[PDB]
This record gives C-alpha cells, sequence and structure tokens, in this order.
C-alpha cells in the first residue's frame, strides 16, 4: 500500500556472484533495491525504506528509514561478498529496525530477499513467524535461492503469519533462471499489497 | 570445447576417478561456480601428486578467474607448483596472476562495490620467495623475505591462509642453513595457525 | 545504405555514445570529489587551527626548587610556574626559551631562542655581489683584508704555530667611493661565511 | 592496527557521565547502555575526555541480538567537532557489569570509524569494590601456544 | 562509433548487433546507478565545505590586531609515531599529545610575543620572518596577510 | 502575584558545574557560551542537569552567536536517546571580568527572558578556578519597568536574606540594581559520591 515503512534484508552470499542474472546475481540486487524504493515513494512520499545486510557474519544496518534512495545505494556500495545471511538473527534485528522510527503512523513491511539455500532450523523460525503476527508485522519472502536446491521450509512460515491484519505476509516466487530479477520483483505485488481483513 | 580437453585427464586416470571431471563440467554449464568450487577441491586431496592436477588447473585458469572464487584460484597456484619440476615456469605463471589483479581492480572494485585483490598479492609473493628457496638462491630468498614481513606487519587483520604460506617459508629457509634455535620458534607459530 | 536493418543500427549507435559518455562522466565525477576534497581539506585545517589557543613565552632565570621555576615571562614580570612531564629538569636549563601556557601557567615544551625580526633582513641583503676581484689594482689590500679574515676561518691551527691571538678586527677607513663597501659585500660573497 | 593503550587516563566527568546516560535510557534488568567515547589516541596514554550516548537496544532472548544506528554516530561526531577538533572516535563504552564475548563483535564494528584499536570501557555503574570501577580492555588479535589460530 | 555501424554489416553478421545492442541496454543500467550514487556524494560533501567555511567568515570580520611576525621556525608535520616536534621531549608514543604542528612567533603592538600554531590556511610562501600579519585579537591566530605598514606622512608623499 | 515571585536557587548537578569548567578552560582567553538543560519545578528550584556548548564565534558572545541550526540539531540527537528536556537558560565565560553581566549579555538575557521567562545566565570564570575555590555566580534580569513598578522587594521574599556579591562600584550597582543575584548550591546522589 502506502504510508508503510520496509525493512530490507538483503542476502550476501557467495551464491550470489554466479551466473544467473546479468551481469552477476549481485548486480541485479543493486537494480531491485532502488526499484522497490522508487514504487513506495512515488506514490506517496510519507514512505521510507531502509536497508540492512547481512555481511560480516551477523547483520549489521547500513541504514535506517530514510526518503534519500541515494542513501540506500551509497551503504550497499559499502559490503563484504564472503559474508552470510542468517535468517533466525535477521528477523529479530528487523523487528527491532522496525519499532525505531520517527513516527509509528506507517505499516509493518519486511522485504527479505533470499538467495542462498536456507539453512537454519525449521523448529525455531515457526516461533518467529507467528511472533510477526502478535506485533502487526507482515514479511514479504523473495524466493530464487531455495527453489533451486533446497526444500521448501519458507512457505509453511508465510501461512502461519496469516490472520486478519493490516499488513499480512506475502509469498512471491521470483524464476532464477535468467529473466532479469528486476522486471521480474517490479511486475509482482509490491505496492499493490493487501491486507487480509 | 573444455571437455576435449579435459577428456584427455579423464582417459589416464583410474575408472574410479573418472565421474569426478563429469560433475565439474555439469556445474560450469549450469553456471553454479560456488559448486564448482566446492567440487574441484575434492581431486587435490588425494591426487596433487599426479601431473593431471596441473593441467586441470592451467585450463580452469583460462576460464574462470571471475566466476569461481579469487581465493580458490591463488591457494590452488600455491599447490600447483610445489608438483611443477620446473621453477623458470614457476616464476612465469605466479608473475602472469600478480599483473593481472593490477589491472583488474580498477574496474572490479568499484562496480562490485567490494572484493580486495591485495589478499591475493600476498598469496603469490610467499610463492615467489619459496621458489627462491627451492633454487637454493638464499641471498635473494632471504630479502624478499625481510620485504615481505615489513608488508604484513602493515596489513591490519592477518587471514590465516598467508600467515601460515608466510611461515612455511621461514621454516624451509631456516632447516636449510641448519640454525635449529630460529626453526623452532617459527614451527610453533606454524603448527598453530594450520 | 546497405541495409534496410541499417534504420535499427541507427538506433544502437545512438546508445553506443550514450555508453561511452557514462564511461567518461564516472571519471568526471572521481575528479570533481578529488577538488571537492582539497577544499574540504583546506578549511578542516583551518578548523583544528582555529579551536588551538596561543601560548605566552619566558625563559628560564632561575630554578627554584624541583618542581617551581622562576621565569621571566616576555610580558615582562617574574611568574612562578609548573612542569609537565613532557619536558624534564635536565632538557631545562638557564637562557632557554620555554613555552609557558595563557591560563595553566605551565612549560610544556622547549622552545628554540628568539630571534629577533630585523636582523633576518640583514641575513638577507648582500645583493651587489660580485667575485673575489672587487675594484683593481688595489688587489694588495684585497689579499690584505683576508689575512686578518679569511685566514684564521680556514685554519686557526696556522695561528697556533705562532702563539697569537687569532687575529680579529678591522677598521676600514678611506676617501669615498673606493670599494671600501664593495669589498665587504665581496667577503661575505666570496667565502660565503654567515 | 596498533597497540598504544599502555595507559588509559580517564577523567571523573566521564564516569560520572555514563551514570548518568545509563539511568534516563533507564536501562536495568540486565539492559546495557553503549556510547561513543570521544578523545585523543596515538598516545601512549589513552585520554578519555569525553563520552556521548548512542541509541543501543539490547535484547533479552540472546546477547547475539542488537540494534545501533551506524547513521546515529556521524552526526554526534561533526556536532562534537564543533565544540573542540580534538576529539575522534576511540572506543565506546559498555556499562559492564562484566565483559561479554558478544562484545567482540561490537568491537569489531567500532574498528570501522577507528584510525586507532578500539578501547571498551567497562564503566559499572553498580559502584562494585572499594577500588576503581572501570576496567579497561583493547581487542587484540593472536595466536597461542596451545594450537589456537587467529583468536579475538 | 565503431560498433555497430555500416563497418560492422561488413565485419560481423547484424543480427550478432541485435543481441549487441540489448547488452548495451545492460551495462549502460549498472553505469547509471553508479553515477547517481556519486551525484548524491558530492551532495553530502558541499555541505561540509560551507559547514567550515561560514566558522572561518566570523572570525575574519572586523576587529583584529596587527602584528609582525618574529619568525617561523616550524616543527615536524603530523604524520609521525613518535612526537613530530623538532625539540626533542621526555617520554614516548606522541602526535597530538603535546606535539604540534608548524609554529609561528609573532610580535604584537601591544607589546608581547605568542608561540602560536600557525593558521593551516597561511602557507609558508605567505610568510616571510618580517611579514605584517592579521592576528585574531580574541585568541591568536594568523588570520590574514596584509602589506607593508607605512606611515601617514609617507602616504602623503604620494 | 499569586505565587513566590522569586529567582530560582540554582543547583547545579556534578556533571554540569565540571563541564561548563572543562569547556569555558580550553577557550582561556576568548569568551565561551553555551546552553544549560534542566527541568523546572517549584518555583524557584531548577536543578540543571546537563550543559552544552554553542559553538565558538570571531566575535565571541553576541546575540548574533546563537545559531538556530546548532541548538535545535543537538537537541535532536539527545531526544533519540531520550536525556533532552527543556532550556532552562544558558551559561558564558567572562575570564578577563569579574562576576557581573558585561552590556551585551544583558541583552542576550532580554532575548532568552523572552522566550522562558525562568532563563538564567551563569558566569563561569575558569580562571578563578585556579584556585581550591571555584568563582561561579548565577544572575537573572529584573526588568527596567519592573524597577519602576517597584517589585524588586517581591523578588527576595521568602529567602534567606544571603546574597553574594563581587567588588565595589561599577560591578555592585549593576549585580543588586539591575539583576538579580541567588545563591548556588551543588546536588549529588549516594552513587555520585
Ligand atoms: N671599484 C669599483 N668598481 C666598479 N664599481 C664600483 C667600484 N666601487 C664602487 N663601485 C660602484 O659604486 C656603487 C656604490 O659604492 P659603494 O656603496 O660600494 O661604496 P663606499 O666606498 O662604502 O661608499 P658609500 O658608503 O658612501 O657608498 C657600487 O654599487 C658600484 O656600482
Ligand atoms: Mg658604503
Amino acid at each position: 500500500m502506502v504510508l508503510e515503512a520496509t525493512v530490507l534484508v538483503i542476502d550476501n552470499s557467495e551464491y550470489s556472484r554466479n551466473g544467473d542474472f546479468p551481469r552477476t546475481r549481485f548486480e541485479a540486487q543493486i537494480d531491485s533495491v532502488e526499484f522497490i524504493f522508487q514504487a513506495k515513494r512515488n506514490s506517496n512520499p510519507e514512505n521510507t525504506v531502509g536497508l540492512i545486510s547481512g555481511a560480516g557474519a551477523n547483520p549489521r544496518v547500513l541504514s535506517t528509514f530514510t526518503a534519500e534512495f541515494g542513501k540506500i545505494l551509497a551503504g550497499l556500495h559499502d559490503t563484504q561478498i564472503e559474508g552470510k545471511l542468517h535468517m533466525a538473527t535477521a528477523l529479530q534485528i528487523a523487528q527491532l529496525t522496525l519499532k525505531h522510527r520517527q513516527n509509528k503512523v506507517q505499516h509493518q513491511r519486511i522485504v527479505a530477499f533470499v538467495c542462498s539455500p536456507i539453512s537454519d532450523s525449521r523448529d525455531e523460525l515457526i516461533r518467529l513467524a507467528k511472533t510477526l503476527k502478535k506485533n502487526n508485522v507482515a514479511v514479504d519472502i523473495i524466493n530464487f535461492g531455495e527453489i533451486e536446491q533446497n526444500t521448501e521450509l519458507l512457505d509453511e512460515f508465510i501461512a502461519a503469519v496469516n490472520n486478519p491484519q493490516e499488513e499480512t505476509s506475502h509469498l512471491l516466487t521470483v524464476t532464477p533462471g535468467p529473466r532479469l530479477l528486476y522486471e521480474n520483483i517490479a511486475s509482482s505485488p509490491i505496492i499493490l499489497e493487501e491486507g487480509s481483513s | 570445447e573444455i571437455d576435449t580437453i579435459l577428456s584427455t585427464l579423464r582417459m589416464e586416470a583410474d575408472p574410479s576417478l573418472h565421474p569426478l571431471f563429469e560433475q565439474f563440467e555439469k556445474f560450469y554449464e549450469e553456471k553454479l561456480w560456488f559448486q564448482l568450487s566446492e567440487s574441484l577441491t575434492k581431486f587435490f586431496d588425494d591426487a596433487k601428486s599426479t601431473p593431471l592436477r596441473l593441467r586441470l588447473y592451467d585450463n580452469f585458469v583460462s576460464k574462470f578467474y571471475d566466476k569461481i572464487n579469487q581465493l580458490s584460484v591463488v591457494k590452488y597456484l600455491l599447490a600447483s607448483l610445489k608438483d611443477s619440476k620446473d621453477f623458470d615456469e614457476s616464476l612465469k605463471y605466479l608473475d602472469d596472476l600478480k599483473a593481472q589483479f593490477q589491472e583488474l581492480d580498477s574496474k572490479k572494485q568499484r562496480n562490485n562495490g567490494s572484493k580486495d585483490h591485495g589478499d591475493g598479492i600476498l598469496l603469490i609473493d610467499s610463492e615467489i620467495a619459496r621458489t627462491y628457496l627451492l633454487k637454493n638462491d638464499l641471498v635473494k630468498a632471504r630479502d624478499l623475505l625481510d620485504d615481505l614481513e615489513k608488508t604484513l606487519d602493515k596489513k591490519d587483520s592477518i587471514p590465516l591462509r598467508i600467515t601460515n604460506s608466510f611461515y612455511s617459508t621461514n621454516s624451509q629457509y631456516f632447516k636449510f642453513k641448519n640454525d635449529f634455535n630460529s626453526f623452532y620458534y617459527t614451527s610453533l607459530l606454524y603448527l598453530s595457525t594450520l | 545504405e546497405q541495409e534496410a536493418h541499417n534504420k535499427a543500427l541507427n538506433q544502437f549507435k545512438r546508445k553506443l555514445l550514450e555508453h561511452r559518455r557514462y564511461d567518461d562522466q564516472l571519471k568526471q565525477r572521481r575528479q570533481n570529489i578529488r577538488d571537492l576534497e582539497k577544499l574540504y581539506d583546506k578549511t578542516e585545517n583551518d578548523i583544528k587551527a582555529l579551536q588551538s589557543i596561543g601560548q605566552l613565552i619566558g625563559e628560564v632565570m632561575k630554578e627554584l626548587s624541583e618542581e617551581k621555576y622562576i621565569v621571566k615571562a616576555s610580558s615582562g614580570p617574574r611568574y612562578i610556574v609548573g612542569v609537565r612531564n613532557s619536558v624534564d629538569r635536565s632538557k631545562l636549563k638557564k637562557g632557554v626559551r620555554v613555552t609557558l601556557d595563557i591560563t595553566t601557567l605551565t612549560i610544556m615544551r622547549i622552545l628554540p631562542r628568539e630571534t629577533d625580526p630585523l636582523v633576518y633582513n640583514m641575513t638577507s641583503f648582500e645583493q651587489g655581489e660580485i667575485t673575489f676581484d672587487g675594484i683593481g689594482g688595489l688587489t694588495e689590500q684585497i689579499r690584505e683584508l683576508r689575512e686578518v679574515i679569511e685566514l684564521p676561518l680556514k685554519n686557526p691551527e696556522i695561528f697556533q704555530r705562532v702563539g697569537i691571538k687569532p687575529p680579529k678586527g678591522v677598521l676600514l677607513y678611506g676617501p669615498p667611493g673606493t670599494g671600501k663597501t664593495l669589498l665587504a659585500k665581496a667577503v661575505a660573497a666570496t667565502i660565503g661565511a654567515n | 592496527m596498533s597497540l598504544q593503550h599502555e595507559k588509559v587516563t580517564i577523567a571523573p566527568l566521564v564516569l560520572l557521565s555514563a551514570l548518568d546516560h545509563y539511568e534516563r535510557t533507564q536501562t536495568k534488568e540486565n539492559k546495557r547502555c553503549v556510547g561513543v567515547i570521544l578523545g585523543d589516541a596515538n598516545s601512549s596514554t589513552i585520554r578519555v575526555t569525553n563520552s556521548f550516548a548512542l541509541p543501543f537496544e539490547e535484547d533479552e532472548k540472546n546477547s547475539d541480538v542488537w540494534f545501533l544506528d551506524h547513521n546515529y554516530i556521524e552526526n554526534m561526531n561533526e556536532m562534537c567537532k564543533k565544540i573542540n577538533a580534538k576529539e575522534k572516535l576511540i572506543g565506546w563504552y559498555h556499562s559492564g557489569p562484566k565483559l561479554r564475548a558478544s562484545d567482540l563483535k561490537i568491537n569489531e564494528l567500532f574498528k570501522k570509524y577507528t584510525q586507532n584499536n578500539p578501547l571498551l570501557l567497562i564503566v559499572d555503574v553498580k559502584q562494585q569494590g572499594v577500588g576503581l570501577p572501570t576496567d579497561a580492555y583493547v581487542a587484540i588479535e593472536q595466536v597461542k601456544d596451545d594450537g589456537t589460530s587467529t583468536e579475538k | 562509433g565503431d560498433d555497430e555501424l555500416d563497418q560492422e554489416i561488413l565485419n560481423l553478421s547484424t543480427q550478432e548487433l541485435q543481441t549487441r545492442a540489448k547488452l548495451l541496454d545492460n551495462e549502460i543500467r549498472i553505469f547509471r546507478s553508479e553515477l547517481q550514487r556519486l551525484s548524491h556524494e558530492n551532495n553530502v560533501m558541499l555541505e561540509k565545505i560551507k559547514d567550515n567555511k561560514e566558522k572561518i567568515k566570523n572570525n575574519r570580520q572586523l576587529p583584529y590586531l596587527v602584528a609582525n611576525v618574529v619568525e617561523v621556525m616550524d616543527m615536524n608535520e603530523i604524520e609521525d609515531k613518535e612526537n613530530s616536534e623538532s625539540t626533542t621531549q621526555g617520554g614516548n608514543v606522541n602526535l597530538d599529545n603535546t606535539a604540534v604542528g608548524k609554529a609561528a612567533v609573532v610580535k604584537t603592538s601591544s607589546r608581547q610575543t605568542v608561540f602560536l600554531p600557525m593558521v593551516g590556511l597561511v602557507d609558508p610562501d605567505k610568510l616571510k620572518p618580517n611579514d605584517l600579519v592579521g592576528v585574531n585579537k580574541d585568541s591568536y591566530l594568523i588570520l590574514d596577510t596584509l602589506p607593508s605598514e607605512f606611515d601617514s606622512r609617507v602616504k602623503a608623499m604620494e | 502575584t499569586g505565587r513566590d515571585d522569586t529567582k530560582e536557587t540554582v543547583y547545579i548537578s556534578s556533571i554540569a558545574l565540571l563541564k561548563m569548567l572543562k569547556h569555558g578552560r580550553a577557550g582561556v582567553p576568548m569568551e565561551v557560551m553555551g546552553l544549560m538543560l534542566g527541568e523546572f519545578v517549584d518555583d524557584y528550584t531548577v536543578n540543571v542537569v546537563d550543559v552544552f556548548a554553542m559553538p565558538q564565534s570571531g566575535t565571541g558572545v553576541s546575540v548574533e552567536a546563537v545559531d538556530d541550526v546548532f541548538q535545535a540539531k543537538m537537541m535532536d540527537m539527545l531526544k533519540q536517546t531520550g536525556r533532552d528536556q527543556m532550556v532552562v537558560g544558558w551559561y558564558h565565560s567572562h575570564p578577563g571580568f569579574g562576576c557581573w553581566l558585561s552590556s551585551v549579555d544583558v541583552n542576550t538575557q532580554k532575548s532568552f527572558e523572552q522566550l522562558n521567562s525562568r532563563a538564567v545566565a551563569v558566569v563561569v570564570d575558569p580562571i578563578q578556578s585556579v584556585k581550591g575555590k571555584v568563582v561561579i555566580d548565577a544572575f537573572r534580569l529584573i526588568d527596567t519597568g519592573a524597577l519602576i513598578n517597584n517589585l524588586e522587594p517581591r523578588q527576595t521574599t521568602s529567602n534567606t536574606g544571603l546574597l553574594n556579591k563581587a567588588n565595589i562600584q561599577a560591578l555592585i550597582h549593576g549585580l543588586n540594581r539591575h539583576y538579580y543575584s541567588l545563591n548556588i548550591d551543588y546536588h549529588k546522589t549516594a552513587k555520585e559520591t
């Protein structure tokens, strides 16, 4: 919708220096972050989006919520590409990020890119997904890493979160083959995302 | 393509070492280069005494250098030249890769925004000194070593791999001269940082 | 044209120009940040200067105790002052210009001697220069001058053999315009002594 | 980078200040406070002139989960640069009570800003012992005789 | 153009030039990201220039003392690990601890001498060891250079 | 009338006194300036919690040397950590004079009074704190129109009647007859002791 604060969780792996999108998957993601950011601002300008990475081996905030895209982009420059996103730590930090803002008029939305095979225990992540519904937070899981060679654990979490809510979670499946990551996330709902009320 | 070069190595090896090469090529087609790194590692453990190792790696430098992980390539190159009985040849390969990074990080660093090529450079310098210790020009080796040692301590946080290779050169020098004492302390750092 | 599908290559020639002008703009704005950096550094050193306060000079007139010193400040009235651990007792001695603070009144550090602003003009006017020879035919008087002046400068050890005091002191006097003043510029030029 | 933290001289102002920040965020029940330390370095004595709070929310499920604003740190530094321009990032304070090994990961983050090696100044807010309420530590990298590689 | 023209109808096949053009769309996409980044960075930078220089401009306006310079005696510049002075001090590891950059001693017309760290905007090429300088009267920092003094009766010669 | 209508006894916190002193001392000989942040309780008790300095100027203290940008921004930094309160007044340094407002400051105090009428001015001497005793005094304006209405006894109602003085003639005339003085006491907890 609009009036929405989004945290982007960018995966940083070595599954992202692989030839899957021109010129690389890491370069594809750059275009995608920006496409997301412009669509929310252009609809209403009271929408800000910030960026966290999984760079290092424990997630760091690059940038908090901003209306300046130039900020998001500058921080994406600063990266470690041998780092490793851990999901379980990234949902908890994102929930905290969301509770650090300048106004609480904004809906709670996480868009987390997943570009590695997920290898975090299922059993924990059930609990973290049900923690989100009691805070009024939705989570949009873009999968293009887990389809490729791995079991579909993230699908079950999405179902868990779904209850009558202002912003309710969504599953978007993005092809891993070359078809341009930036075009495919633009056609998927990202601003026409509904509640379930 | 690479299939034709690869085929020759497949013939000469054991039948039971034949399937391993097919999987390397399987990953290449699909364009998963993380998975190729992992696949490559396996051959090297149980057969770096083969000249098939050497061959394999030469074709790999040509078709992969920003495709597979940079670090995996240079670590291979330390291993490769231990298997080469030729020293003249060793010098040639070290200098091709070293030159190749210098032009490359001008383009590479800005476009990605990250990935340091100076880690490769040290791994490269370690192998050059190593080559001069195996040719037994001891004045030359030593002097590259003092220069290299200043250089390591400048770099704030040292990866274990780089400092491991440094400490190998240092061990090799000191038992050739047969200074028992100098050898002892350096090998305690070698065994540690393993 | 050759082709009627060269109508489509007009559009691709058009992109080509764009792609090579964006290469040229990326290296333009990095040379424009490199100019906004020198201008930012130029003004950032002023910020570090503006926040620094002055210091007031003295000299060590006399040791009072161990940690109390009599200075005669260049304000004029004598003070009694403290020491930092920056100075030592043995780096302080009488007739050393020392700095003081203007609100703590402690020696922070030793300074070299003061040197009047007037006397740097005297060291930087010698102009009117000429060689060994100034005016001729009065060479006999040029040679006499360097007996007193240049000869004890080079070797005091020849005035040691005689056991006389090393020569010094010259009065030049005479009718006007006679190169007394030129000779003076020439024994400063030729020897090149202070 | 270097070790040059042989002596750490700490202003009484800083201690006073640290207790004041700790209470006005009201971090109790095993909650922590982090702020920047501003001061001199490249001196054997490290001078702690001043401190300022950073907003930091520290979790109760784990100790490995924290929120810290990187964007905040620079703004704080540039305003304080205007006051006195001999103040640069020289570490960050922990409010204790005691050392943690999740502070190691935070140390590495402050190592970006610094041009010295980060001081971790456990300023205890509990006033335990009749001697100093400060123990000081710096994160340093070593190998060791045990067979232990690249230890922080 | 040296690619994609009537030069290359001869050289290469024109469906290879159809696919070339859709790869120049991919590379100018990467470059477009990279240019906007460098604009944004220069927008942060210009306001950090403005921030410093406004301060200097308060100090720059009137009134300020007028003095002469005793000497520039300097001190070694800051870049060292142990001190950065020309005169040896006690103790080890210094660079800003009591160590100081270049030095200018200036002599007032209020009749004193002050050892100040000289302004890093005013060069040693703009200081001669007799040069007539401004000094800021509130806190002694060499503010500007001004031309050499002349008495009123010498102005009246002109 | 209907209140205590007397100048607050400024209770300066353990943190604050040291911080004004360090901030004044570095800038000696040039005049220093800055804000006192505090809270207002009673009618005559202001506890000053913390301080911040407003950057230097080349003409030193002025009304002009107030910059809204520095004041407000620094304020929004402290807001995010929730250690901000409200501006209860301001400090500045005369190290070249004794305790008393100079001709410029009385006009700066008039603007400040306007905004908040409990605004104090505290003059710190960092150069007479090289003694065992710190020299520090507080003043707050009593308006020219106020003197005419003879409301000066109103300000000294319900006090111990113990005031401070600084030299004689000029200094003293400004102190008592144009501004009002109130003693300064020091506040602390047993944790800080
Ligand atoms: N012997 C000489 N040959 C050539 N030029 C000379 C000679 N002596 C003097 N002059 C010229 O005369 C100029 C001025 O004379 P100078 O100042 O050197 O002399 P002086 O004997 O000390 O007398 P005063 O001090 O009254 O000038 C010189 O600058 C030079 O051009
Ligand atoms: Mg003459």
